[PDB]
């Protein structure tokens, strides 16, 4: 209130207001929701393998 | 002023035939970060008038402050959930992260006082079912899902001919009409009395509820992978003497911020009257 | 970009960082842009001025 | 390094491709025409057209949509029975939207018409519809193209079909020349590491007259 | 900055972040601006175009 000019530790810039704060990162990656094939018992399996 | 979470996109399947090359495909990624910017506060001074007024009135004020802070906490979480229904996922990570979900339902509100009061419950159930359909299309697991409903939506739901009926399978699902709706569409429901009004919210200028956001009276989200709350100052209370103003001042201040990880895991229903 | 004075370069860096972080917070961690968008739209003018100064 | 996430993604995408390939094969075989010199023994494909008012709000509209879905499935089953197909090895595949519209049936998900499908309306879960198991699959193709070949490209009309009733043993065969294998190898000359995952297979529709396909023509 | 399309808010965030990192690591941990300066000067046209698209 009584101090419009302050000492913000991790705010850079000539008149503060730069937000150079560190980023807290805990090794989290959100990728996608997995899917599993079901057409195994819903078809007939023939293995041409290494012949034709 | 920052908590960061990374994001990752998928691959794409191609096809070669006999002697053509295998064209490499990039995989894109990005990060997400929540920042804390606003501290809530309650200030309560007493102008040394406790000398004359024997009652302290200081143990009830603490309970009131705790109740108000819990209220604001729940309301801020709900506001974040319902304001993320318009979030658009970036194209460079689109195939994995989808958009937000908004489902429209027409409710006659109190204007219906007949057998048409059963038409509101059917619409509510249909909207929730459509949200679940969207979630299942996104392959989101539903083991941790939860549904929150405003009180009026709960009551309108209670008058449903097909959901509180023992014929349709109420062996363990919705076994009584006496205000115990528990699960519908396969996931639990909780009657929440903290859905925001049309006004503003103390947590920031990005929180103020629009006219349309006040219509949203139902959410459906995973308890473990939808909302993340970032804490800077835990809720603390303090009383300190003020010599200069000749008063004793009671403070209660907390600092946090709520963000959505996987905004595509929440279904929000907007009830646009009739 | 290199013939500009130190003050102009610093102003450009300040505006670039401020808007990068602010708009990034707007996009990820969804913040309703109907009430954050106007706030960022005010800071666009400073970036435009800084970029114009460094371009000359 | 996020190579494990990439491997999970690759496996999941290969699974999606597998399922979409089989579904596209069935949808395209819905319009199969038996060879002229095999007509008495082989019948043509089965296409059942239904109309669903998806943007309806009244209860009678929901009952109408559920009844239309059930009646279309029953017609497909009956016309299959006309061809003497055995029914003990048959599965049904309904998309999410059709599964959702089906749950408002007034004579299916309640105990007044017997057991089975209990809690179907309260749990969003159907089991049997016309005497055969029902399985919800989220991998019906859209109107794009499939990586397995240009012959698998889905048309707009093909993308409209959303229900398939076939047999697990006499309707589809999936020849297979290499299982889904993965490898990561160091590229000395190109100064990089490359992650690979490849699978060679083909799906063929044997007896395309043992499947029923329902195309829902909106409204 | 709220009426622009998603593909417009992106590719604006992208340029803002790119030029926020690059010229930050130029001014600090010093790099010869006689040679890095023209490099950044080439990346300013895209930033100006993105800002103009967003401002509309």
């Amino acid at each position: 209130d009584y101090a419009g000019n302050l000492t913000r530790p991790h705010w850079g810039g000539a008149a503060s207001d730069v937000d150079i704060h560190l980023e807290v990162y805990q090794n989290e990656v959100d990728t996608r929701f997995q899917y599993q094939a079901m057409f195994l018992g819903l078809s007939s399996q023939r293995s041409v393998a290494d012949r034709s | 002023n920052t908590y960061r979470i990374d994001r990752l996109n998928t691959s794409s399947v191609k096809g070669r035939t006999s002697g053509v090359a295998l064209e490499p495909t990039p995989v894109r990624n990005d990060k997400m970060l929540i920042v804390v910017d606003t501290v809530l506060y309650i200030r309560n001074p007493i102008d040394y008038q406790d000398d004359w007024t024997a009652p302290d009135f200081l143990t009830e004020m603490g309970q009131n402050n705790g109740s108000e802070f819990a209220e604001v906490f729940d309301q801020a979480h709900l506001i974040q959930l319902i304001k993320g229904r318009s979030w658009v996922a970036p194209a460079h990570l689109k195939p994995a992260f989808s958009d937000g979900i908004e489902i429209e339902a027409t409710i006659d509100s109190d204007v219906t006082t007949q057998a048409g009061m059963e038409a509101n419950a059917i619409a509510i159930n249909q909207a929730h079912k459509a949200g679940i359909d969207e979630l299942i299309k996104r392959k989101v697991p539903l083991n941790d899902m939860i549904t929150l409903v405003s009180t009026e939506i709960y009551s309108l739901l209670l008058e449903h001919p097909k959901l509180f009926n023992k014929d349709w399978g109420d062996a363990n699902a919705n076994g009584y009409k006496e205000r115990r709706a528990v699960l519908m569409n396969g996931i639990p429901v909780v009657e929440c009395t903290e859905f925001p009004d049309a006004g503003t919210h103390p947590l920031g200028s990005a929180y103020t509820v629009t006219a349309d956001d006040a219509k949203c009276r139902m959410v459906t989200f995973s308890k473990s992978r939808t909302l993340v709350t970032v804490e800077a100052k835990p809720f603390t209370s303090r009383i300190w003497d003020d010599e200069q103003n000749f008063a004793n001042v009671l403070d209660c201040y907390a600092m946090y911020q709520v963000g959505e990880r996987r905004p595509d895991t929440a279904a929000v229903v907007k009830f646009n009257e009739a | 970009v290199a013939k500009a004075t130190a003050a102009q370069r610093q102003e450009f860096l300040r505006q670039l960082n401020i808007l990068a972080k602010d708009m990034y917070q707007a996009l990820t961690q969804p913040q309703d842009l109907a009430y954050r968008g106007p706030e960022i739209d005010a800071k666009i003018a400073a970036l435009e001025a800084a970029t114009a100064a460094v371009k000359a």
